[PDB]
Order: C-alpha cells, then sequence, then structure tokens
C-alpha cells in the first residue's frame, strides 16, 4: 500500500532535482542502507472538483504499474509514502540526464552506435508490452542513462503518468501528451493499445538520425493535422547518410493503421536492429548520423521550452 | 478544457510555495525573475482585482477566471538579466533555475555553443534569433 509513516522517519532528503507541475523531486537517502534514491512528492488534488492537483485515481494507477516493472531499462519503485497533502515516490535516482544530450556531446554517432543505445529502449518496451502496459509518453526527455560516465551506459525509460493497462476499460481520456510524438489513433480519439508506443518510437528514431522531427509545424494545429495524415519526409538536407535499413525501421513504425505497424517484437528482429549477414551489419558501421544538426536539434528543443516557459509566464504577468 | 493544462502549469510556478493560494511576496519574485522590478504598492493592485473574495491572495478559481515570433523578442529580455544585449552561461542557468528549471551544466554549455555563432560564449540578439 501506500505508507503512512512518515518518510523522514526512513530517509534524509537531499537537493531538488526536479520541479514539476505538481510535483517536486529531491534526493534522499534511506539512513539503513546509505542508498540514494529520488523522492518524488506528487501533490494530491485537495478536493474532487480542484484542478489542481493529482486524482488519487490518478495516483494509484501510476503506482500500481510502477510496482510491477522491474528491467534494468525501466525505472524501478522503490517505497510509496502517503501524507495529508502528497504521496511521496521513492524511486531509482537516475541522474546520466537525457540520451540525446549525453549523445550531442560525441563528435559523431554511427547507426551501429545508436542502435546499441535503441536496443535498450525496445527492450524495455517489449517487457512492458509483455505485462500489457502501455508508456503512452515516450519521446527523448523519458529516455534517460543510469550513469553516464561509463563506457556503456544504461537506458532508464521514465515517467509512467499516462501510461496504462492495456485492458477493455479505460486507457483513455487524460492520454494528451506532445503533438509532435502521438499516434494518430491518439490525435483522432480513437481505440488505444500497444501500438501508440510503436509511433512513439519511429519518430524517436527519426530524431536520433537526422536532428528533424517528422511531423512537425509552424503550430500546434499543423504538427497534429501533419500527424493525423502521416505527413512526412526524409528530406536530403537531414537524411543524406542515413542508411535504406534504417529509413524502413522508421517506415514500418510511422503507419497511420495500427494493426499494420511494427510491433516490439517484429521491431527487434527487424534487421536494422538485428542483422541478417554481414551486409546489413557493415552498412550499419559505415553509416553516421547527422551530428551538426542533432547538436542544434537537442539545443534548439531546450531554448524552445524555456522561451515556450517563459512566453507562459508573460501572458499572465500582464 | 486544454487551456486548463496551460493555467494549471504556471500557477505552480507562481505558487512557488504550493500551499494553493498566490501571495504578493510571491507574485514579486516571480516577477522579478522575468526580468521585471515592481514595487509592492504596484504588485498588491494586482494581486487586488484578481482577489475576488477579498481575503489578500490568489487561489486557483481566482485565477482560472483571470483569462484574457513576438514571444522571442520578449523572451530575449528576459534572459539577458543584465540588459547588456548578451546572454551568458550565468545568465542562462540562474534565469531558468528562478523560473524551475533545473539546466545541468551540459544543458547550459549545449545551449550557449549552439547559438553562439561567432564563439564569444555568449549569445545575442541575431545569435538567438538564428537559434529559435
Ligand atoms: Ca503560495
Ligand atoms: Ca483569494
Ligand atoms: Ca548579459
Ligand atoms: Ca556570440
Amino acid at each position: 500500500v501506500f505508507r503512512q509513516e512518515n518518510v523522514d522517519d526512513y530517509y534524509d532528503t537531499g537537493e531538488e532535482l526536479g520541479s514539476g507541475q505538481f510535483a517536486v523531486v529531491k534526493k534522499c537517502r534511506e539512513k539503513s542502507t546509505g542508498l540514494q534514491y529520488a523522492a518524488k512528492f506528487i501533490k494530491k488534488r485537495r478536493t474532487k472538483s480542484s484542478r489542481r492537483g493529482v486524482s488519487r485515481e490518478d495516483i494509484e494507477r501510476e503506482v500500481s504499474i510502477l510496482k510491477e516493472i522491474q528491467h534494468p531499462n525501466v525505472i524501478t519503485l522503490h517505497e510509496v509514502y502517503e501524507n495529508k497533502t502528497d504521496v511521496i515516490l521513492i524511486l531509482e535516482l537516475v541522474a546520466g540526464g537525457e540520451l540525446f544530450d549525453f549523445l550531442a556531446e560525441k563528435e559523431s554517432l554511427t547507426e551501429e552506435e545508436a542502435t546499441e543505445f535503441l536496443k535498450q529502449i525496445l527492450n524495455g518496451v517489449y517487457y512492458l508490452h509483455s505485462l500489457q502496459i502501455a508508456h503512452f509518453d515516450l519521446k527523448p526527455e523519458n529516455i534517460m542513462l543510469l550513469d553516464r560516465n561509463v563506457p556503456k551506459p544504461r537506458i532508464k525509460i521514465i515517467d509512467f503518468g499516462l501510461a496504462h493497462k492495456i485492458d477493455f476499460g479505460n486507457e483513455f481520456k487524460n492520454i494528451f501528451g506532445t503533438p509532435e510524438f502521438v499516434a494518430p489513433e491518439i490525435v483522432n480519439y480513437e481505440p488505444l493499445g500497444l501500438e501508440a508506443d510503436m509511433w512513439s518510437i519511429g519518430v524517436i528514431t527519426y530524431i536520433l538520425l537526422s536532428g528533424a522531427s517528422p511531423f512537425l509545424g509552424d503550430t500546434k494545429q499543423e504538427t497534429l493535422a501533419n500527424v493525423s495524415a502521416v505527413n512526412y519526409e526524409f528530406e536530403d538536407e537531414y537524411f543524406s547518410n542515413t542508411s535504406a535499413l534504417a529509413k524502413d525501421f522508421i517506415r514500418r513504425l510511422l503507419v497511420k493503421d495500427p494493426k499494420k505497424r511494427m510491433t516490439i517484437q517484429d521491431s527487434l528482429q527487424h534487421p536494422w536492429i538485428k542483422p541478417k549477414d554481414t551486409q546489413q551489419a557493415l552498412s550499419r558501421k559505415a553509416s553516421a548520423v547527422n551530428m551538426e544538426k542533432f547538436k542544434k536539434f537537442a539545443a534548439r528543443k531546450k531554448w524552445k521550452q524555456s522561451v515556450r516557459l517563459i512566453s507562459l509566464c508573460q501572458r499572465l504577468s500582464r | 478544457e486544454e487551456q486548463i493544462a496551460e493555467f494549471k502549469e504556471a500557477f505552480s510556478l507562481f505558487d512557488k510555495d504550493g500551499d494553493g493560494t498566490i501571495t504578493t511576496k510571491e507574485l514579486g519574485t516571480v516577477m522579478r525573475s522575468l526580468g521585471q522590478n515592481p514595487t509592492e504598492a504596484e504588485l498588491q493592485d494586482m494581486i487586488n482585482e484578481v482577489d475576488a473574495d477579498g481575503n489578500g491572495t490568489i487561489d486557483f478559481p481566482e485565477f482560472l477566471t483571470m483569462m484574457a515570433e513576438e514571444e522571442i523578442r520578449e523572451a530575449f529580455r528576459v534572459f539577458d538579466k543584465d540588459g547588456n544585449g548578451y546572454i551568458s552561461a550565468a545568465e542562462l542557468r540562474h534565469v531558468m533555475t528562478n523560473l524551475g528549471e533545473k539546466l545541468t551544466d551540459e544543458e547550459v554549455d549545449e545551449m550557449i555553443r549552439e547559438a553562439d555563432i561567432d564563439g564569444d560564449g555568449q549569445v545575442n540578439y541575431e545569435e538567438f534569433v538564428q537559434m529559435m
């Protein structure tokens, strides 16, 4: 259950690692073991009609999913506490930052190297899908590294606030994520399943290799319209060194019809991920990411977010 | 609504302590960090006509009933905290921490490096424009 004892009895609480919409994350240390975690304090809605805070229904769903998860590429939940105002999640400390930020420090990145990270994401999603769990918010900021200063950094998928067990009953309603990454079925209010995560993966992979966002338009409407129409391209500007294999991987994920979209199992057998011969293998090693545009994209994304924040504060400040 | 989503996130950073109400002390430091420098008498008035009930603070219902690229010009003015025409690493980091967002040294350095055309380690207006 949610433990009703005082978390401060069991944890030292440290510096603030994050400042979410109705949440704060602090580093914490379990006193008995000395082991470090992240404590995320989720504010509960104070009454049923209040639009502020998180409903208990939503918190239980998230926790119920998190308690089940045990995989090296997905964040794990250690304990949960609850007081009058907050539900406190004691989570695995994931401190290596975003994958894209790590990659953006590199001189160069081959498709080979990129798939080594990609593979880990696909294994984490295959694990979730095997448990009938849909993430529903797969995007680069939710793909983190445990520790960025090892020779082979480990991916952790995070942020299960939109995730559902896929069952006849509701995968739905507070399902609205980021336009650039959501599948057509989400944008069009159609049945959802595990397939929405597979679309998200194609969009991530697309940006991984190119430093462009497939369905982004000048506005939120164009963006959503381009998703609904599956209107994208491989532009020569961004994709002149991208292998045929990689393009086909993306192509089979960016598919409107969720039933024709590659499953997570298909994606792991696909020869861009699992070459059948040296030909396919060497091609992956010969073929390198557009790193100038990729760095421009990671950086612009962060500047775009900061502006968007300021502009929001600004609109209201008037 | 979709707008609810936006008004909910704003309320959070205005409500620094998260007790559910915006004080004028909180509204002032929010506006310090937006590059402004107003006085308590100004701050109090702003609170005083959003304050529907009249209890000296703004709650969400009240915040929510107050409802009604350019955002880049104005956004530059916020980053350049000291008005000298250039955003430094220090300004970027300091200004965004004060807006809730904790950037790593690595994020900061990527941001400046990718925007910095002439290589002086700072971002001027045009450079900002080319980035955005
Ligand atoms: Ca407050
Ligand atoms: Ca009030
Ligand atoms: Ca300056
Ligand atoms: Ca410069």
